[PDB]
C-alpha cells in the first residue's frame, strides 16, 4: 500500500481536458453561428 | 602461527537497527494521494476556472 500514483487516476484528467475542450468548441460554435447570423441579418 | 581445528563456525553477516519508525509527519495527511496528483489537482483547478 504506496501512495496513489498519477498513472492511477491519468485518465480522469483526460476527460477533464477534453471536456474543457468540448466546452470551449460548444461556445465558440454558437458564437460563430450567432455572429454571421447577425451581420446577415 | 598454528590453529586447532574450528571450535565455532561463522560468517561475515550485515547488521541494520530497526527504524522504531512511529514517527507521524505534520503533513502527513497528503500520503495518500502522491505529490504529482496534487501538483495536478491545482493545475486542473486553474485550468477549469
Ligand atoms: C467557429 O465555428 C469557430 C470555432 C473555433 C473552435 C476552435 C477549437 C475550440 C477549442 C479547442 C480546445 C482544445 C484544447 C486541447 C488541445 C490539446
Amino acid at each position: 500500500t504506496s501512495a496513489l500514483s498519477l498513472s492511477n487516476v491519468a485518465g480522469v484528467f483526460y476527460i477533464l481536458v477534453g471536456g474543457l475542450g468540448l466546452a470551449m468548441l460548444v461556445a465558440l460554435i454558437e458564437f460563430c453561428y450567432k455572429s454571421r447570423a447577425e451581420a446577415k441579418r | 602461527i598454528d590453529f586447532s581445528k574450528p571450535f565455532m563456525s561463522l560468517g561475515i553477516s550485515i547488521m541494520i537497527k530497526k527504524p522504531q519508525k512511529s514517527k507521524p509527519g505534520v503533513f502527513s495527511f497528503l500520503d495518500p494521494l502522491a505529490y504529482e496528483i496534487w501538483m495536478c489537482i491545482v493545475f486542473a483547478y486553474i485550468g477549469v476556472s
